[PDB]
């Protein structure tokens, strides 16, 4: 109602996005954005790209100019942490004692970086040892990308690869270790891992897969790390160490309140948790994917934008929109990587173009269904693949590989013969 | 340089651009909910979509194949002056431009 209080915990992309979207769909009640971060809400993708390269201003990171919040009558309560949720009393209690009343609650808590087990003690606290999840992390790391200095990145995910490529361009000596048998092991077919490994080895990255760090060596000062130690006995000397071994969803708040949790805050088709008045969105939310018929938790910008809009709709009585093809992207060196859909469980792949060039598309299929598409420097085939998945078009598999037949036509042909 | 976004329902919102910044970045950062730029302004999603008026349809870095390829997917109607606001770097020689926010 126009006398209904909505409280949003977390001021990341997801949270500020339901706040402004909520106001754009007609919501008239009060809107409280409570986050523990103290900085102005900003984008994350640039923290391992242009901003890390130092080629973008801190201001260009702003999600919204700091004055747009007052203009939309969105109360932004920074530097504030929510410690608990009193469901029956229907309020959230802060650390500074205050209790906020709510009629509608949205958990947009995101996640915290998974700690590296042997980074305990003085290691984690070193200034030359860092995780890459915050603005501080990025600025702290950016100042240490000193030419000829050595860098050891631990973690094979996309952020890790984007850090290595940034460091290479900064003229650092870089080594990347992953416990998996290949980078992006779980999310990509062998040939796409091969492509990334060649690209980075060719650029000068020492990539040791199947490696597991067992400890670190510190300066006699105990203020900085000097080397990384692997289960295989090698000692990798390092001036800087960046770890990116994953994310842990911040579901504590929900678990403590009795809301069902399982590697994320569980939510239904309407984004609601076990409590009708409480919804969750973004990195922290585990939901049942309509398109893939499986419980999943996406950590991406499109997924957060999509879920926040779904929430805005539901709370404003609008009819929610169909699950869109999830997508994600990564920039490494000058290569544009764009991935739509989720490849897990594919029975085969179909390559459109040649894996020998930095220009091709990889289609992952399950039977005659397209689950996902990895594209390299192919923004247009990439964008067109979204409808294949979003609209579940029965595209002809035996044509995906024939580049003489435009993808628009192949899609158009399917979009006309759904039967 | 100033930009004028003839937004939703007919209304309009005029703004300030640091010059060298795309109309998309400026719009979404100031609350022009009418236009979103999901992809980040790399010309990969087409949610930047805007109708540029003939008043300025010229001297606006003609959309290349990338954009044309993207534009095609615009959920709204595709017009001869449709462009990706994210591929429009505001410059002095473009003061007082008027972009049309397609219907969401
Ligand atoms: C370096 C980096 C690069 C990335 N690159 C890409 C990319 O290229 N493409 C892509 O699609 N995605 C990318 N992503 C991921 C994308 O940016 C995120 O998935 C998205 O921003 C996640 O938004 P979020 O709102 O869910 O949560 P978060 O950003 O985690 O924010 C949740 C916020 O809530 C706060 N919070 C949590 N608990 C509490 C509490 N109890 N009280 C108060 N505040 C609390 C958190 O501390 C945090 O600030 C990247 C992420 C990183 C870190
Ligand atoms: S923001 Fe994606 S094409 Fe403009």
């Amino acid at each position: 109602n126009a006398n209904d209080n909505v409280v949003i915990v977390g001021t990341g992309l997801a949270g500020v996005e339901v706040a402004f979207g909520l106001r754009a769909s007609g919501w008239e009640g009060n809107i409280r954005l409570v986050g523990d971060a103290t900085v102005i809400p900003h984008h994350l993708p640039p923290l391992s790209k242009a901003y890390l390269a130092g080629k973008a201003t801190a201001e260009s990171l702003y999600l919204r100019t700091p004055d747009a919040y007052a203009a939309q009558n969105i109360q932004l309560l920074g530097g504030t942490q929510v410690t608990a949720i009193n469901r029956d009393r229907q309020q959230v209690i802060l650390s500074d004692g205050r209790a906020l009343d709510y009629d509608r609650l949205v958990l947009a808590t995101g996640g915290r970086p998974r700690p590296l087990p042997v980074a305990s003690g003085a290691v984690g606290k070193a200034n030359n040892f860092r995780y890459l999840r915050t603005l501080e992390d990025a600025e702290c790391i950016r100042r240490q990308l000193i030419a000829d200095n050595r860098l050891v990145v631990i973690g094979g995910g996309y952020i890790g690869l984007e850090v290595a490529a940034t460091a290479i361009k900064a003229n650092m000596h870089v080594t990347l270790l992953d416990t998996a048998a290949r980078v992006l092991e779980r999310v990509t077919a062998p040939p796409v891992s091969a492509f990334y490994e060649h690209l980075h080895r060719e650029a000068g990255v020492d990539i040791r897969t199947g490696t597991q760090v067992c400890g670190f060596e510190m300066s006699t000062d105990q203020q900085k790390v000097t080397a990384v130690l692997c289960e295989d006995g090698t000692r990798l000397p390092a001036d800087l160490v960046i770890a990116g071994i994953g994310l842990i969803p911040n579901c504590e708040l929900a678990s403590a309140a009795g809301l069902q949790v399982d590697n994320g805050i569980v939510i239904n088709e309407h984004m609601q948790t076990s409590d009708p008045l409480i919804m969750a969105v973004g990195d922290c939310a585990r939901f049942h994917s309509q398109l893939y018929d499986r419980w999943v938790r996406i950590e991406s910008v499109p997924n957060a934008l999509e879920q926040a809009r779904k929430i805005a709709a539901i709370l404003c009585g609008k009819v929610p929109r169909d699950e869109a093809a999830p997508w994600f992207w990564s920039d490494q060196y000058e290569i544009g990587l764009k991935m739509v859909g989720l490849s897990e469980g594919y029975d085969r792949i179909i390559v459109r173009g040649s894996l020998a060039q930095p220009d091709f598309s990889v289609f992952y299929l399950q039977g005659d269904r397209v689950l996902a598409v990895d594209t390299v420097n192919r923004p247009v085939e990439f964008n067109q693949s979204k409808q294949i998945i979003t609209d579940r078009l029965p595209v002809e598999p035996n044509l995906l590989g024939d580049e003489s037949v435009p993808l628009k036509e192949i899609i158009a042909a399917a979009k006309a013969e759904l039967s | 340089s100033k930009v004028v976004y003839v937004s939703h329902d007919g209304t309009r919102r005029e703004l300030d651009v640091a010059d060298g910044v795309s109309l998309m970045q400026a719009a979404v950062s100031n609350g022009i909910y009418d236009i979103v730029g999901d992809c980040g302004g790399s010309a990969s999603c087409a949610t930047c979509h805007v109708y540029v008026n003939e008043a300025f349809t010229d001297k606006v870095p003609a959309a290349n194949e990338r954009e044309i390829g993207m534009l095609e997917s615009v959920t709204a109607e595709l017009k001869p002056n449709s462009r990706l606001s994210c591929q429009i770097i505001m410059t002095p020689e473009l003061d007082g431009i008027v972009v049309d926010v397609p219907d969401r």
